[PDB]
């Protein structure tokens, strides 16, 4: 189906303790492949995914030399938005960028992003059209008309319908044994008594990739979303996701109730009972 | 400014079974500021070999880590995870349960 | 791989 390759960049300032923190990560699909880390010892972009590991110096040296540069931009913007804000020397402001791209099925380009919030809320974002930008308050507003002035966004779109892509098909097809896998979750369900009268019903979904999943549950074919306690899909630790879904059923109805589970990696939706 | 609390969810990688390695996990997901303290615990006691994931965020702008230990579950061990941010008038201990 | 260029806010 379609990929994405996606950068996300958080820089904190330190008050009274020198520079900013700063760390880059990059992400193809669900999977993390490069980190950066200003205060690790190496000072330079790691890997993090065995299929990018021996790409070789030229690409370590570009990338470092390249993420070293985003965090000097960073560096810098912490002070001019303490400016355009009127804030204190005192307190720490956090920083964050995220950019990428999206390919459809034939993976060419469908989709480009750029965007920056300051202190967890929107600043800046490219629109869509990778042409112009939404400016979410007063302060930026000045970096939109510095940034119009510039061209920044002619900038930003060669090196999302360009580099962005190219390289995201290059990872594709260098990490083809884990990026274009599809690993369908094991499934199961477990039954605990709350009480006599009550039991909890629990819908598993593990070892699965990508982490899209629908885990639901129905009550004679009827939806029960508003009764469901559902968990937010999390990481296993080993490139594999898990979730669960769980419902109480007073005791005896356990037949009632059916759990779906929807997934790339499934031929077919499943269809759960306890019975 | 915007302060979110992290949501916490304590779980084992494979499913537990007891005298198998494994590996114990905190997730910690949706806060911000970035800041935050967070220990895994056995029988109450902070364990020192922990390491976590690279800080990331979600489109929404707020921060998740993972963080994980080797163990091997027994009958009788617990295990929890210990949270603390800014949003937290005191840390938030979250027992393991092995079905969640 | 990472842009090349980074603009200032």
């Amino acid at each position: 189906g379609s990929h994405s390759m996606r950068y996300f960049f958080t820089s904190v300032s330190r008050p009274g303790r020198g520079e900013p923190r700063f760390i880059a990560v990059g992400y193809v699909d669900d999977t993390q492949f490069v980190r950066f880390d200003s205060d690790a010892a190496s000072q330079r972009m790691e890997p993090r995914a065995p299929w990018i590991e021996q790409e070789g110096p030229e690409y370590w040296d570009g990338e470092t030399r390249k993420v070293k540069a985003h965090s000097q931009t960073h560096r810098v913007d912490l002070g001019t938005l303490r400016g355009y804000y009127n804030q204190s020397e005192a307190g720490s402001h956090t920083v964050q960028r995220m950019y990428g791209c999206d390919v459809g099925s034939d993976w060419r380009f469908l989709r480009g992003y750029h965007q920056y919030a300051y202190d967890g809320k929107d600043y800046i974002a490219l629109k869509e059209d990778l042409r112009s930008w939404t400016a979410a308050d007063m302060a930026a507003q000045t970096t939109k008309h510095k940034w119009e002035a510039a061209h920044v966004a002619e900038q930003l779109r060669a090196y999302l319908e360009g580099t962005c892509v190219e390289w995201l098909r290059r990872y594709l097809e260098n990490g083809k044994e884990t990026l274009q896998r599809t690993d369908a979750p094991k499934t199961h369900m477990t039954h605990h008594a709350v009480s006599d009268h009550e039991a909890t019903l629990r819908c598993w979904a593990l070892s699965f990739y990508p982490a899209e999943i629908t885990l639901t549950w129905q009550r004679d074919g009827e939806d029960q979303t508003q009764d469901t306690e559902l968990v937010e899909t999390r990481p296993a630790g080993d490139g594999t996701f898990q979730k669960w879904a769980a419902v109480v059923v007073p005791s005896g109805q356990e037949q009632r109730y059916t759990c779906h589970v929807q997934h790339e990696g499934l031929p077919k939706p499943l269809t759960l009972r306890w019975e | 400014m915007i302060q979110r609390t992290p949501k916490i969810q304590v779980y084992s990688r494979h499913p537990a079974e007891n005298g198998k390695s494994n590996f114990l996990n905190c997730y910690v997901s949706g806060f911000h500021p970035s800041d935050i303290e967070v220990d895994l615990l056995k029988n109450g006691e902070r364990i020192e070999k922990v390491e976590h994931s690279d800080l990331s965020f979600s489109k929404d702008w707020s921060f998740y880590l993972l963080y994980y230990t080797e163990f091997t579950p027994t009958e009788k061990d617990e295990y929890a995870c210990r949270v603390n941010h800014v949003t937290l008038s005191q840390p938030k201990i979250v027992k393991w349960d092995r079905d969640m | 791989k990472v842009a090349e260029i980074v603009h200032f806010l």
